[PDB]
């Protein structure tokens, strides 16, 4: 069956080089045009260029002429999109797509390759307690948590009491800040009557920085 | 260069009809070039849905229909089903090289498959420990709402605060409701100089506002 299989997500710093790939199966690779299409965060699609793999004839949109190189390797039915020097504004999802004869549309698409270009360096989190509050929880319960601030890359793992506490846990998806670093919160809802007798520790693990934090969360008192 | 302008979002209940507009120009749709539509289910490759303004490929149900008039085009979905919740892109072409392919800005269709659920809002002040590290983060956590669309506004005393605010896109919880979070980054001095700070969450026309103050 016709399929276009694109390589996985990439994370690069500005000034680095990159090539991403799209492998075609299920049809004669050399007789259909392949296009690359960019989707910037929060924007629509934008065509970048197209290549005819049989003779590697390439056409570029003027915006991207000289910013990228498109190429193809017939032997392995694969097209490539290449940057010599990446910029932060190149962060986007990049799609491969198969053009149709005569008409200007695409009948087959890849899933897209996320490329992230950031000056952010691997960094472990700082963990701060969110002291229990009963103001927005149901009667007889309190919400406490930990703020996991300023780490890169995703993900961090948060457990509570070394995984003994799982009911009532809500670890929120992280926010990406303008600094390039991530922050998230994990909150657990527990009985109010337990705050004086039960210890609550959040266990935060960040493998890329080899950082591990066990933070006690106590009432403010 | 050219783009086709689409509504960012469209929603409807299962079984109803919804339309997606696509605004082009005198150099693409207005000039006689055809319009195509793609459907992109979350996590999946875009799929051809409509070609030649109103033709459907095999595998595309007859619930989808397309049309073109003047400089604009439209996609209509009848008998809206859960499977239709997806991003939809129109596409045409123009006369200049940059416009060999011209795409739409994209429309997210939401299928309202469950009743409205109101958000629970939880607001945490900066921890003393974070203040000792010369930082101050207010945390506004928003949970259990449906549909998954919210806006958050912060206030210092009674005046809006835009700087230092970062807010997540809503994501689905385990119970198929949505969660989101908003963070207001301040200096310790900003935290202590103002009397109060508020997180106001707007959802489907109603608002919930929580306030904290450094003197707590």
């Amino acid at each position: 069956e016709v399929q276009l299989v694109q390589s996985g997500a990439e994370v690069k710093k500005p000034g680095e080089s990159l090539n991403i790939s799209c492998k075609a199966s299920g049809y004669s690779f050399t007789i259909y045009w392949i296009a690359w299409v960019r989707q910037l965060p929060g924007k629509g699609l934008e065509w970048m260029g197209i290549i005819y793999p049989g003779d590697s004839d390439t056409r570029y949109s003027p915006s991207f002429q000289g910013q990228v190189t498109i190429s193809a390797d017939k032997s392995i039915s694969t097209a490539y999109l290449q940057w010599r020097s990446l910029k932060a504004s190149d962060s986007a999802v990049y799609y491969c797509a198969r053009g149709v004869a005569v008409d200007w549309y695409f009948d087959l698409w890849g899933r897209g390759t996320l490329v992230t270009v950031s000056s952010a360096s691997t960094k472990g989190p700082s963990v701060f307690p969110l002291a229990p509050s009963s103001k927005s929880t149901s009667g007889g319960t309190a919400a406490l948590g930990c703020l996991v601030k300023d780490y890169f890359p995703e993900p961090v793992t948060v457990s509570w009491n070394s995984g003994a506490l799982t009911s009532g846990v809500h670890t929120f998806p992280a926010v990406l800040q303008s600094s390039g670093l991530y922050s998230l919160s994990s909150v657990v809802t527990v009985p109010s009557s337990s705050l004086g007798t039960q210890t609550y520790i959040c266990n935060v693990n960040h493998k890329p920085s080899n950082t591990k934090v066990d933070k006690r969360v106590e009432p403010k008192s | 260069q050219s783009v086709l302008t689409q509504p960012p979002s469209v929603s409807g209940a299962p079984g109803q009809r919804v339309t997606i507009s696509c605004a082009g120009s005198s150099s693409n749709i207005g000039a006689g070039f055809d319009v195509y539509w793609y459907q992109q289910l979350p996590g999946t490759a875009p799929k051809l849905l409509i070609y030649g303004n109103n033709n459907r490929p095999s595998g595309v149900p007859d619930r989808f229909s397309g049309s073109k008039s003047g400089t604009s085009a439209s996609l209509a979905i009848t008998g809206l089903q859960a499977e239709d919740e997806a991003d939809y892109y129109c596409q045409s072409s123009g006369s200049v090289l940059s416009d060999l392919y011209v795409f739409g800005t994209g429309t997210k269709v939401t299928v309202l498959g469950q009743p409205k659920a109101a958000p629970s809002v939880t607001l945490f002040p900066p921890s003393s420990e974070e203040l000792q590290a010369n930082k101050a983060t207010l945390v506004c956590l928003i949970s259990d709402f449906y549909p998954g669309a919210v806006t958050v506004a912060w206030k210092a005393d009674s005046s809006p605060v835009k700087a230092g605010v970062e807010t997540t896109t809503p994501s689905k919880q385990s119970n198929n409701k949505y969660a989101a979070s908003s963070y207001l980054s301040l200096t310790p001095e900003q935290w202590k100089s103002h009397r109060s700070y508020s997180c106001q969450v707007t959802h489907e026309g109603s608002t919930v506002e929580k306030t904290v103050a450094p003197t707590e």
